[PDB]
């Protein structure tokens, strides 16, 4: 964001998602138009969890409500 | 019991999918509802034949519910889906929103805003679940067929 914004090169390679939340605070870089790897957000999962249908279901309701 | 063939983009990923998945693929066709919907017991649809498990392995690609989630072992996205509507031809005039009452009570507002699903609609559910006013101003909105 840095370099970025000190356009010291082209342009940078980061997360589009992320991309439009920093042009959104700071529109002095210029996103780019394209799709590719689009996929959401994450939390820590490791192997059995009650947040496994708990945190399933439980984003289920959270895109629900 | 007649065989008709088959195309479109999620079937070429199960084409793919199976390819390298390496699981010898035995495709059918559906007669009652689009995916399923609890009906009065259990779902009117696919959803209840795999949940039937009339389909071990089940076909197609329909966002599940939160009702399509809990109903059983659901795949992963393929593409990214959402509700809409159709807009005909600037624009700007939507109605407010989505759940909103110049959507939800269109016809108690001036202008009517008609638009829905089919029987049983999906999205509609979904919306029987979110909010029931557009759900009444459905009976209004109550669309049928798809072209």
């Amino acid at each position: 964001i840095q370099a970025v914004r000190d356009n010291k090169l082209h342009a940078f390679i980061w997360d589009s998602a992320v991309l439009e939340f920093e042009a959104s605070q700071k529109c002095d870089l210029v996103t780019t138009g394209e799709l590719f790897f689009r996929s959401g957000f994450g939390i820590g999962m490791r192997k059995d969890s009650p947040w496994k249908q708990q945190v399933s279901l439980s984003i289920l309701k959270s895109h629900e409500n | 019991y007649i065989k008709k063939c088959c195309k479109g983009f999620c079937i070429d990923i199960l084409k793919k999918i199976s390819k390298s998945v390496k699981f010898t693929y035995d495709l059918y066709l559906v007669t009652n509802g689009k995916h399923g919907k609890k009906i009065n017991g259990t779902w009117n649809g696919m959803i209840g034949e795999v949940v039937m498990k009339r389909a071990y392995m089940a076909v197609g690609s329909l966002t599940i519910n939160e009702e399509r989630s809990e109903v059983v072992d659901f795949s992963v996205p393929f593409i990214e889906t959402g509700i809409s509507v159709m807009v005909s031809r600037e624009y700007v005039d939507q109605v407010s929103g989505l759940s909103d009452k110049k959507f939800q009570r269109p016809n108690d507002f001036s202008p009517p805003f008609r638009f829905g699903t089919v029987p049983n609609g999906s999205t509609e559910r979904n919306i029987r679940n979110n909010y029931a006013e557009m759900h009444a101003y459905m009976g209004k909105f109550n669309q049928r067929g798809v072209d």
